[PDB]
RNA sequence: GCAAGACUGCUAGCCGAGUAGUGUUGGGUCGCGAAAGGCCUUGUGGUACUGCCUGAUAGGGUGCUUGCGAGUGCCCCGGGAGGUCUCGUA
RNA sequence: CCCCCCCUCCCGGGAGAGCCAUAGUGGUCUGCGGAACCGGU
RNA sequence: GCGCAAGACGGACCAGAGCGAAAGCAUUUGCCAAGAAUGUUUUCAUUAAUCAAGAACGAAAGUCGGAGGUUCGAAGACGAUCAGAUACCGUCGUAGUUCCGACCAUAAACGAUGCCGACCGGCGAUGCGGCGGCGUUAUUCCCAUGACCCGCCGGGCAGCUUCCGGGAAACCAAAGUCUUUGGGUUCCGGGGGGAGUAUGGUUGCAAAGCUGAAACUUAAAGGAAUUUGGCGAAGGGCACCACC
């Protein structure tokens, strides 16, 4: 039984592509293939940024963020809880979940 | 579609239904023979003098102004010479093609495409031996490299 | 690529009446196109069917009536004889009451009731009811 | 429609139409709509012919009063910008109005309480209102369509090019089909319009109901 | 469309098609005649040039080859010629 | 279900009409392609109508990603 | 005195664009990538190290590179991210009392 | 040669003058651009404001705001009065 | 004196390359006839 | 934290994007060679399509000879897990991994769908080349130039939708134009095991690659989808025969 319209990745011209590491795993899954991440993460994130910020000696001091990525395997992902699976007749949803925060 | 290549293309010319003397050229057929006479004397192939005389002369085609066309013109007079022009030139390509891989070993993609090219010679001699413009005994070799250029 | 017009012409323009369209366009053209498309408009298929002429390649417009069901070709281009053609329009015709068999015969382009009231055969192009 | 004197457009309705909005259209273009489509202004928005659309109405108002019953033809409203429109044309005409949640049991089921058969169904959008079109197909019942460029048509009749967003242009518009109706049907005489309100259609936010409460005594 | 009429459209329907998918077959491109501002000799020129061609009395370069049509020197005046 | 009485702000309010019919605008804001549309069907020229600037300014079809 | 001046380019999205892709071919990018180098070179070749810091504490070289680059394809981000420095002269003071005063 | 019409850049009285200087995309009739000096009727009515900044009252960067988003506010000189503008506070 | 200040409101004087316009103002387009045709220098 | 030295690799930029016949391909620069598409009122004029013989290329792993081999890491060595692990886990670790040659021609080398050519609907996008048309950007006026926008043309990866139509259904704009059965052409299969097995030939230093049985047993082996299952599957709600 064919699952999907395409093959599960984005290759469609091509045949080979490179391939990547997981980070919680280390499986070589291709990059058209895994799940990608584009995460911001502030250093402090709402634990104690008044207490950074009023010991700042300079005045109007932002702290800066880190823009890091990471690269899932499929069982690593699913594991995580980053990916959930759905229906079949709402299976065809490119589209993201909403941000709102 | 092409014969070597994957995918089909759809580019050439398209002459017109109207076949007539263009009237606001006012051009004989001796001025044009003799200009056709001066540039093969000059030592061009029949498709650039077709492609020279329509860019500056003005003229739609010669067989719309004659009643022949130009390698007729050329083996009337005799100065067509004995190789045809387009074997000449997949000769010449195929000789630059063996001489870039005979300093570049390990090419396998440029390999492919010299057999490709042998092949054209190939389908192209047996055409012109069996439409009689070429002897039998005539066959193209590597050492015919610097034999017909 | 294309070796046989005739073929391309007939499934063009079944496949147009199939859909229902009224006018037609075949990219080739040819002197069996031509008497096929007669013998069409004679026993009453088509209607008034047009054809543009040029110096490289004609092409023909055919007006459509509604009047045919499926329109085939015989390919490769066999021989029959006087006592083969029935066994041809037993298995091939959907009725005797209509639909028809076009040969080719030494007087030319032509169907074969005539052909059985002349007395003559030979080779076959194609058929249609 | 066309083929005779009096038929054609009047002064004033070309007025009405230039008014009411009844000449643009959306942002893109179907396949079917490309014979009332003339010309694409500014904007990315496409014009429709009012030529067209005064002649489609005249032989969509044809069809109506072919019928010699009046309590057979149906209206049909789904979204709450038309919804006067449709009761008050069945009040003045006679036509029997569904507007608000069209129950799918009423053509085909024959047990139920709302079991009502017409001759003609008038839909104001098929792509807002899509469900009496797919009952009208199980059973013997052509289609009247106010379309626009980007509706989508399928089982329709009669197609009217309109501008269904605005509901002065879907008012006035059922305004010209009932007088056309009337006037083709025998009661009001072709000599002397009967044009005394278009406003009788005319839809209004509920800001202003509550603005003309209090402005009314 | 159903009864599509294939016979006389309008011509802009012909000129929005391919040169080869319209039912009278011509093609698009033209002759066009072009002369130099400090000059008295006017020559002809094919749109594609696809060589750089200079006028007569060998002045001034007058076309340049591109993918296209060829452009022409800054301050030339000409007209399309037609029969 | 329906109401007897709601103090007349029931189906008695698609009874009446503005005096003003909202529609004989003095002034109509024509395009002038909608002018050259309306040259060539039963009028040429209206003195209520003025003819507006086309309002072309930078593009259209606003993205949503 | 030599050194290793590096450099990196950002292009820039029009606010009347609609299409989200806005790539460059190659040659485009090979010619902007010479202009740079030259513009680079330019500027570095023909003063000492203390001139081309003091034009190089503002942005000097950059407005130059947004200045020059943007009649091919309007890029909006350049900075120069890193400086490397290889060999020095023969070491003395006067030089070294000079840049102080 | 006749008939007058629609559009058109600069100057603030004119010559000086589109003149030095001024630009990298490439040229063009090529933008912006004073003068010194000299000469004449002796030099425009109604109509808005101006966050430094590269190129103007334009294009292209880019703020302060109740901490959060926003309506108002932000050229040189002078006179009086006041010293906590607002809409909801994840 | 709430002030070294600074800010806001009310009222005036100066440059601008906005609109309707003035004096010196440069070109494009809108019709009519070159008595009427065929070649050489 | 500062220098030296070796080897490997070119992230983020990188996308349902490009190129190539496929296997595959990502630091800049310099040289050589080839090619799709676009445009053409240029040239030869049937040079055409598919292909038994035969031929080229071909991921990793594998074998033969070398300098040199960072990191990772078959077989193996040492501890914990475990009723029992010579498995999962950790630390070392040889051959290998990278380069120059010499070879076998095997993958889910799969889009599990041969090539060419004709036809049958739409929508909105991206990539190349060409084309027409408002308005902005490279000192303020013009020109084509690079970019922005609106439409058109041809080829390619495509996406959405469609009682066109097809299919056992999953699904497909081809897997369609098929009992209303014939466009041209190459390879290839008849219930399931035995068995890609033994023999024979073939190539190979080497592993194996190609070719390719018989006896006997067997009435099922298989493909699609539905109904409550049953999940150390996910997500909601309830119970003191559950908890706080
Ligand atoms: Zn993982």
């Amino acid at each position: 039984t064919k699952k999907r319209r395409n093959n599960g990745r984005a290759k469609k011209g091509r045949g080979h592509v490179q391939p990547i590491r997981c980070t919680n795993c280390a499986r070589c899954v291709p990059k058209d293939k895994a799940i990608k991440k584009f995460v911001i993460r502030n250093i402090v994130e709402a634990a104690a940024v008044r207490d950074i910020s009023e010991a700042s000696v300079f005045d109007a001091y932002v702290l800066p963020k880190l823009y890091v990525k990471l690269h899932y395997c499929v069982s690593c992902a699913i594991h995580s809880k980053v990916v959930r699976n759905r229906s079949r007749e709402a299976r065809k949803d490119r589209t993201p979940p909403p941000r709102f925060r | 579609g092409r014969m070597h290549a994957p995918g089909k293309g759809l580019s050439q010319s398209a002459l017109p239904y109207r076949r007539s003397v263009p009237t606001w050229l006012k051009l004989t057929s001796d001025d044009v023979k003799e200009q056709i006479y001066k540039l093969a004397k000059k030592g061009l192939t029949p498709s650039q003098i077709g492609v020279i005389l329509r860019d500056s002369h003005g003229v739609a085609q010669v067989r719309f102004v004659t009643g022949n066309k130009i390698l007729r013109i050329l083996k009337s007079k005799g100065l067509a010479p004995d190789l045809p022009e387009d074997l000449y030139h997949l000769i010449k390509k195929a000789v630059a093609v063996r001489k870039h891989l005979e300093r570049n070993r390990k090419d396998k993609d440029a390999k492919f495409r010299l057999i490709l090219i042998e092949s054209r010679i190939h389908r192209l001699a047996r055409y012109y031996k069996t439409k009689r413009v070429l002897p039998p005994n005539w066959k193209y070799e590597s050492s015919t490299a610097s034999a017909l250029v | 690529v294309r070796m046989n017009v005739l073929a391309d012409a007939l499934k063009s323009i079944n496949n147009a009446e199939k859909r229902g369209k009224r006018q037609v366009l075949i990219r080739p053209c040819s002197k069996v196109i031509v008497r096929f498309l007669t013998v069409m408009m004679k026993h009453g298929y088509i209607g008034e069917f047009e054809i543009i002429d040029d110096h490289r390649a004609g092409k023909i417009v055919v007006n459509l009536t509604g009047r045919l069901n499926k329109c085939g070709v015989i390919s490769p281009r066999f021989d029959v004889q006087l006592k083969d053609l029935e066994k041809w329009q037993n298995n091939l015709l959907p009725s005797r009451q209509f639909g028809f068999i076009v040969l080719t015969t030494s007087a030319g382009i032509m169907d074969h009731e005539e052909a059985r009231r002349k007395h003559t055969g030979g080779k076959i192009l194609g058929f249609f009811f | 429609s066309g083929a005779l004197d009096v038929l054609q457009m009047k002064e004033e309705d070309v007025l009405k139409f230039l008014a009411a909005g009844t000449h643009l259209g959306g942002t893109n273009l179907d396949f079917q709509m490309e014979q009332y489509i003339y010309k694409r202004k500014s904007d990315g928005i496409y014009i429709i012919n009012l030529k067209r659309t005064w002649e489609k109405l005249l032989l969509a108002a044809r069809a109506i009063v072919a019928i010699e019953n009046p309590a057979d033809v149906s209206v049909i409203s789904s979204r709450n910008t038309g919804q006067r429109a449709v009761l008050k044309f069945a009040a003045a005409t006679g036509a029997t109005p569904i507007a608000g949640r069209f129950t799918p049991g009423t053509f085909t089921n024959q047990i139920q309480t709302a079991f009502r058969e017409p001759r003609l169904l008038v839909v104001t959008d098929p792509r807002a209102d899509h469900q009496p079109l797919t009952e009208a197909s199980y059973v013997n019942l052509p289609t009247i369509a106010l379309c626009n460029t980007d509706s989508p048509l399928r089982y329709v009749d009669i197609a009217i090019p309109c501008n269904n967003k605005g509901a002065h242009s879907v008012g006035l518009m059922w305004w010209m089909l009932a007088r056309e109706v009337l006037r083709m049907r025998g009661t009001i005489s072709r000599e002397h319009p009967w044009e005394v309100m278009p406003d009788l259609y005319f839809y209004r936010d509920p800001e202003e109901i509550e603005k003309e409460e209090q402005a009314a005594a | 469309p159903l009864a599509k009429d294939l016979l006389h459209p309008s011509p802009e329907e012909e000129k929005r098609k391919h040169k080869k998918k319209r039912l009278v077959q011509s093609p698009n491109s033209y002759f066009m005649d072009v002369k130099c501002p400090g000059c008295y000799k006017i020559t002809t020129v094919f749109s594609h040039a696809q060589t750089v061609v200079l006028c007569v009395g060998c002045s001034t370069v007058l076309c340049q080859p591109t993918g296209g049509k060829a452009r022409l020197t800054e301050g030339c005046s000409f007209r399309r010629k037609q029969h | 279900i329906s109401i007897k009485l709601q103090e007349e702000e029931r189906e008695r309010r698609d009874n009446y009409v503005p005096e003003v019919s909202a529609l004989d605008q003095e002034i109509i804001e024509v395009d002038p392609d909608t002018k050259e549309m309306l040259k060539l069907l039963d009028f040429g020229s209206l003195s209520n109508l003025q003819v507006t600037q086309p309002t072309v300014g930078m593009n259209f079809k606003t993205p949503r990603g | 005195y030599l050194l290793r001046l590096f450099c990196v380019g950002f292009t820039k999205k029009r606010n009347n664009q609609i299409r989200k892709t806005s790539y460059a071919q190659h040659q485009q990018v090979r010619q902007i990538r010479k202009k740079m180098m030259e513009i680079m070179t330019r500027e570095v070749q023909t003063n000492d190290l203390k001139e081309v810091v003091n034009k190089l504490i503002p942005d000097s070289i950059g407005k130059d590179i947004e200045k020059a680059c943007q009649s091919i394809y309007p890029l909006h981000d350049v900075f120069v991210r890193k400086v490397k420095m290889l060999k020095k002269p023969k070491f003395e003071l006067g030089k070294l009392m000079e840049l102080h005063g």
